[PDB]
Protein backbone atom coordinates (compact mmCIF):
# COMPACT_ATOMS: atom_id res chain seq x y z
CA UNK A 1 0.00 0.00 0.00
CA UNK A 2 2.84 2.51 0.15
CA UNK A 3 2.96 4.37 -2.65
CA UNK A 4 6.56 5.82 -4.58
CA UNK A 5 7.41 7.30 -7.80
CA UNK A 6 7.97 5.32 -10.87
CA UNK A 7 11.02 7.64 -11.48
CA UNK A 8 12.99 7.13 -8.12
CA UNK A 9 13.03 3.14 -9.35
CA UNK A 10 13.86 4.10 -12.58
CA UNK A 11 16.88 5.99 -11.20
CA UNK A 12 18.03 3.50 -9.15
CA UNK A 13 17.88 0.81 -11.86
CA UNK A 14 19.08 2.93 -13.99
CA UNK A 15 22.53 3.08 -11.66
CA UNK A 16 22.77 -0.32 -10.83
CA UNK A 17 22.61 -1.13 -14.17
CA UNK A 18 25.15 0.99 -15.63
CA UNK A 19 27.82 -0.69 -16.53
CA UNK A 20 26.21 -4.04 -18.33
CA UNK A 21 26.05 -5.94 -15.25
CA UNK A 22 23.55 -6.01 -12.38
CA UNK A 23 25.73 -5.21 -9.52
CA UNK A 24 24.57 -4.96 -5.78
CA UNK A 25 24.04 -0.99 -4.10
CA UNK A 26 26.61 -1.62 -1.47
CA UNK A 27 30.24 -1.82 -0.95
CA UNK A 28 30.63 -4.40 -3.36
CA UNK A 29 28.72 -2.96 -5.86
CA UNK A 30 27.81 1.01 -7.27
CA UNK A 31 29.25 2.28 -4.06
CA UNK A 32 32.32 -0.09 -4.74
CA UNK A 33 33.03 1.33 -8.28
CA UNK A 34 32.64 5.52 -6.83
CA UNK A 35 35.97 7.39 -8.56
CA UNK A 36 36.62 8.97 -5.55
CA UNK A 37 38.90 7.53 -2.41
CA UNK A 38 37.94 9.66 0.42
CA UNK A 39 33.86 8.60 -0.56
CA UNK A 40 34.49 4.79 -0.50
CA UNK A 41 36.23 4.95 2.49
CA UNK A 42 33.75 7.15 4.12
CA UNK A 43 31.28 3.89 3.65
CA UNK A 44 31.80 0.93 5.71
CA UNK A 45 35.31 -0.46 4.86
CA UNK A 46 37.73 2.32 5.43
CA UNK A 47 41.06 1.37 6.16
CA UNK A 48 41.69 -1.01 3.63
CA UNK A 49 40.24 1.70 0.99
CA UNK A 50 42.87 4.38 2.32
CA UNK A 51 45.14 1.61 1.97
CA UNK A 52 44.27 0.07 -1.14
CA UNK A 53 44.35 3.25 -3.15
CA UNK A 54 47.31 4.50 -1.30
CA UNK A 55 49.42 1.20 -2.75
CA UNK A 56 47.99 2.27 -6.37
CA UNK A 57 48.02 6.15 -5.82
CA UNK A 58 44.65 6.85 -6.70
CA UNK A 59 43.76 10.52 -7.10
CA UNK A 60 40.78 11.79 -5.78
CA UNK A 61 39.57 14.70 -8.04
CA UNK A 62 36.84 15.52 -5.41
CA UNK A 63 34.07 15.94 -8.18
CA UNK A 64 31.33 14.11 -6.17
CA UNK A 65 29.51 15.78 -2.64
CA UNK A 66 30.72 13.16 0.37
CA UNK A 67 34.51 14.27 -0.09
CA UNK A 68 33.31 18.37 -0.48
CA UNK A 69 31.48 17.79 2.68
CA UNK A 70 34.76 15.84 4.00
CA UNK A 71 36.81 18.78 3.64
CA UNK A 72 34.64 21.51 3.95
CA UNK A 73 34.41 22.98 0.28
CA UNK A 74 30.94 23.12 -2.00
CA UNK A 75 29.32 20.75 -3.10
CA UNK A 76 28.53 20.59 -6.86
CA UNK A 77 24.64 20.31 -6.65
CA UNK A 78 21.84 22.62 -6.35
CA UNK A 79 23.05 25.90 -5.65
CA UNK A 80 26.44 24.67 -5.78
CA UNK A 81 26.17 24.30 -9.59
CA UNK A 82 25.51 27.88 -9.85
CA UNK A 83 28.00 30.27 -12.07
CA UNK A 84 27.26 34.15 -10.91
CA UNK A 85 28.71 37.12 -12.94
CA UNK A 86 28.04 40.82 -12.60
CA UNK A 87 28.71 43.89 -14.37
CA UNK A 88 30.24 46.41 -11.87
CA UNK A 89 28.99 49.71 -12.37
CA UNK A 90 26.20 49.83 -10.27
CA UNK A 91 24.07 52.99 -10.20
CA UNK A 92 21.08 53.15 -7.67
CA UNK A 93 17.64 54.84 -8.76
CA UNK B 1 67.30 49.26 -14.25
CA UNK B 2 63.53 50.50 -15.12
CA UNK B 3 61.74 48.80 -17.59
CA UNK B 4 57.68 48.32 -17.89
CA UNK B 5 56.02 44.87 -17.98
CA UNK B 6 52.45 44.11 -19.18
CA UNK B 7 51.02 41.66 -16.68
CA UNK B 8 47.68 40.20 -16.47
CA UNK B 9 46.29 39.15 -13.14
CA UNK B 10 42.95 38.60 -11.47
CA UNK B 11 41.38 41.98 -9.37
CA UNK B 12 38.84 41.04 -5.73
CA UNK B 13 37.08 44.42 -6.04
CA UNK B 14 35.20 44.69 -2.61
CA UNK B 15 31.64 45.83 -2.89
CA UNK B 16 32.29 48.96 -1.04
CA UNK B 17 33.66 50.14 -4.20
CA UNK B 18 31.02 48.87 -6.46
CA UNK B 19 29.89 52.63 -7.39
CA UNK B 20 32.93 53.25 -9.41
CA UNK B 21 33.62 52.26 -12.68
CA UNK B 22 36.14 48.84 -12.84
CA UNK B 23 39.16 50.57 -14.44
CA UNK B 24 39.74 53.17 -11.29
CA UNK B 25 38.74 50.33 -8.53
CA UNK B 26 41.09 47.82 -10.39
CA UNK B 27 44.06 50.93 -10.48
CA UNK B 28 43.54 51.35 -6.89
CA UNK B 29 43.49 47.57 -5.93
CA UNK B 30 46.54 46.99 -7.81
CA UNK B 31 48.21 49.76 -5.98
CA UNK B 32 47.40 48.50 -2.18
CA UNK B 33 48.59 44.71 -3.50
CA UNK B 34 51.26 45.38 -5.92
CA UNK B 35 53.13 48.68 -5.00
CA UNK B 36 55.83 49.41 -2.95
CA UNK B 37 56.77 45.54 -3.11
CA UNK B 38 59.67 43.45 -4.25
CA UNK B 39 59.69 40.69 -6.14
CA UNK B 40 61.81 37.71 -6.40
CA UNK B 41 62.11 37.67 -10.94
CA UNK B 42 61.03 41.23 -12.01
CA UNK B 43 62.78 43.84 -9.32
CA UNK B 44 60.66 46.08 -7.61
CA UNK B 45 57.16 47.40 -7.93
CA UNK B 46 57.35 50.76 -8.28
CA UNK B 47 54.01 52.27 -9.89
CA UNK B 48 51.14 50.88 -11.46
CA UNK B 49 50.53 52.58 -14.78
CA UNK B 50 47.32 51.84 -16.33
CA UNK B 51 44.86 49.30 -16.93
CA UNK B 52 43.74 47.98 -20.42
CA UNK B 53 40.90 45.92 -20.21
CA UNK B 54 39.06 44.64 -17.46
CA UNK B 55 36.78 41.32 -17.49
CA UNK B 56 33.29 41.25 -16.14
CA UNK B 57 33.26 39.73 -12.82
CA UNK B 58 33.33 36.37 -11.06
CA UNK B 59 30.81 35.59 -8.05
CA UNK B 60 32.61 33.15 -5.83
CA UNK B 61 30.98 32.04 -2.74
CA UNK B 62 31.92 33.51 0.32
CA UNK B 63 32.70 36.49 0.13
CA UNK B 64 30.43 38.12 -2.40
CA UNK B 65 33.18 40.68 -4.13
CA UNK B 66 33.57 40.71 -7.83
CA UNK B 67 36.56 38.98 -9.44
CA UNK B 68 37.96 40.67 -12.43
CA UNK B 69 40.69 39.27 -14.88
CA UNK B 70 42.40 42.49 -15.43
CA UNK B 71 45.32 43.39 -17.99
CA UNK B 72 47.71 46.28 -16.19
CA UNK B 73 51.38 47.77 -17.22
CA UNK B 74 53.66 48.38 -14.12
CA UNK B 75 56.47 49.90 -13.48
CA UNK B 76 59.01 48.00 -12.51
CA UNK B 77 62.56 48.48 -11.73
CA UNK B 78 65.37 44.83 -11.71
CA UNK B 79 68.62 44.95 -10.86
CA UNK B 80 70.86 42.43 -13.27
CA UNK B 81 73.83 40.61 -11.85
CA UNK B 82 77.30 41.69 -13.63
CA UNK B 83 75.48 45.28 -15.33
CA UNK B 84 76.98 48.70 -14.68
CA UNK B 85 75.83 50.78 -12.42
CA UNK B 86 75.21 54.75 -12.15
CA UNK B 87 74.71 56.19 -9.43
CA UNK B 88 75.90 58.21 -5.88
CA UNK B 89 77.07 57.34 -2.77
CA UNK B 90 74.70 57.99 0.02
CA UNK B 91 76.61 56.91 2.78
CA UNK B 92 79.97 55.40 3.90
CA UNK B 93 80.22 52.62 6.90
CA UNK B 94 83.85 51.04 7.83
CA UNK B 95 82.60 47.74 6.28
CA UNK B 96 81.39 48.45 2.70
CA UNK B 97 80.26 51.86 1.09
CA UNK B 98 76.27 52.61 0.68
CA UNK B 99 75.62 53.34 -3.70
CA UNK B 100 72.46 54.74 -4.83
CA UNK B 101 71.59 52.56 -7.91
CA UNK B 102 67.69 53.48 -8.25
CA UNK B 103 64.58 52.23 -5.50
CA UNK B 104 66.99 50.61 -3.39
CA UNK B 105 70.60 51.72 -2.23
CA UNK B 106 73.76 48.76 -2.99
CA UNK B 107 76.63 48.34 -0.71
CA UNK B 108 80.38 48.62 -2.22
CA UNK B 109 83.07 46.81 -0.21
CA UNK B 110 85.90 48.29 0.97
CA UNK B 111 88.28 44.91 -0.19
CA UNK B 112 86.41 46.38 -3.65
CA UNK B 113 86.90 49.63 -3.82
CA UNK B 114 90.14 50.21 -4.66
CA UNK B 115 93.26 47.45 -5.11
CA UNK B 116 95.22 50.17 -3.48
CA UNK B 117 94.98 49.60 0.34
CA UNK B 118 92.20 51.80 1.78
CA UNK B 119 91.57 53.36 5.13
CA UNK B 120 88.12 54.79 6.93
CA UNK B 121 89.20 57.97 7.77
CA UNK B 122 86.81 59.24 10.71
CA UNK B 123 87.74 62.54 10.33
CA UNK B 124 84.88 62.91 7.78
CA UNK B 125 83.84 59.65 8.05
CA UNK B 126 85.55 59.25 4.53
CA UNK B 127 87.63 56.53 2.80
CA UNK B 128 90.85 57.67 1.58
CA UNK B 129 93.34 55.36 -0.06
CA UNK B 130 96.69 55.07 0.72
CA UNK B 131 98.78 56.04 -2.03
CA UNK B 132 96.73 56.86 -4.34
CA UNK B 133 95.80 60.51 -2.66
CA UNK B 134 91.92 59.41 -3.82
CA UNK B 135 89.23 59.88 -1.52
CA UNK B 136 85.07 59.01 -1.09
CA UNK B 137 82.88 61.36 0.68
CA UNK B 138 79.25 61.44 0.74
CA UNK B 139 77.53 63.00 -2.25
CA UNK B 140 80.18 62.03 -4.51
CA UNK B 141 79.37 60.37 -7.86
CA UNK B 142 80.95 57.33 -9.06
CA UNK B 143 80.27 54.50 -11.47
CA UNK B 144 80.56 50.84 -10.34
CA UNK B 145 79.63 47.64 -11.83
CA UNK B 146 77.03 45.48 -9.91
CA UNK B 147 78.03 41.87 -8.77
CA UNK B 148 75.91 40.42 -6.19
CA UNK B 149 72.46 40.65 -5.57
CA UNK B 150 70.03 38.88 -2.34
CA UNK B 151 66.16 38.94 -2.01
CA UNK B 152 65.38 37.79 1.33
CA UNK B 153 61.38 38.87 1.15
CA UNK B 154 58.75 41.04 -0.67
CA UNK B 155 60.32 44.17 1.52
CA UNK B 156 62.54 46.22 -0.40
CA UNK B 157 64.18 47.60 2.68
CA UNK B 158 65.47 43.81 3.57
CA UNK B 159 67.02 42.78 0.43
CA UNK B 160 70.94 44.08 -0.48
CA UNK B 161 73.08 44.24 -3.18
CA UNK B 162 76.40 44.46 -3.35
CA UNK B 163 78.70 46.09 -6.34
CA UNK B 164 82.54 46.16 -6.95
CA UNK B 165 84.57 48.82 -7.73
CA UNK B 166 88.10 48.04 -8.56
CA UNK B 167 87.69 47.02 -12.17
CA UNK B 168 88.75 48.40 -15.22
CA UNK B 169 86.13 50.93 -16.35
CA UNK B 170 85.09 51.95 -12.81
CA UNK B 171 85.79 54.52 -10.39
CA UNK B 172 85.32 58.24 -9.71
CA UNK B 173 84.81 60.02 -12.89
CA UNK B 174 88.20 62.15 -11.89
CA UNK B 175 89.68 58.71 -11.45
CA UNK B 176 87.98 57.14 -15.08
CA UNK B 177 89.81 60.79 -16.69
CA UNK B 178 93.09 60.10 -15.42
CA UNK B 179 93.00 56.91 -16.59
CA UNK B 180 92.06 57.76 -20.12
CA UNK B 181 94.74 60.60 -19.72
CA UNK B 182 96.84 57.36 -19.18
CA UNK B 183 95.36 55.00 -21.99
CA UNK B 184 96.35 58.03 -24.17
CA UNK B 185 99.79 58.54 -22.82
CA UNK B 186 100.47 54.82 -23.72
CA UNK B 187 99.12 55.12 -27.22
CA UNK B 188 101.50 58.31 -27.49
CA UNK B 189 104.82 56.64 -26.60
Amino acid sequence: GLEVDIRHIMLVADMMTLDGIVRPIGRHGVVGEKSSVLARAAFEITVQHLFEAAEKGEVDNLNGVIENVLIGQPVPVGTGMVKLTMKLPLRPQ
Amino acid sequence: MYKIVTVKDVVRIPPTMFTMDPKEAAKIILRETYEGTYDKDEGVILSILEVKDIKDGIIIPGDGATYHEVVFDVLVWEPKIHEVVEGYVADVMPFGAFIRIGPIDGLVHISQLMDDYVVYDERNKQFVGKEKKYLLKIGDLVRARIINISAKSKVIRENRIGLTMRQPGLGKFEWIEKEKKKEKEEGKK
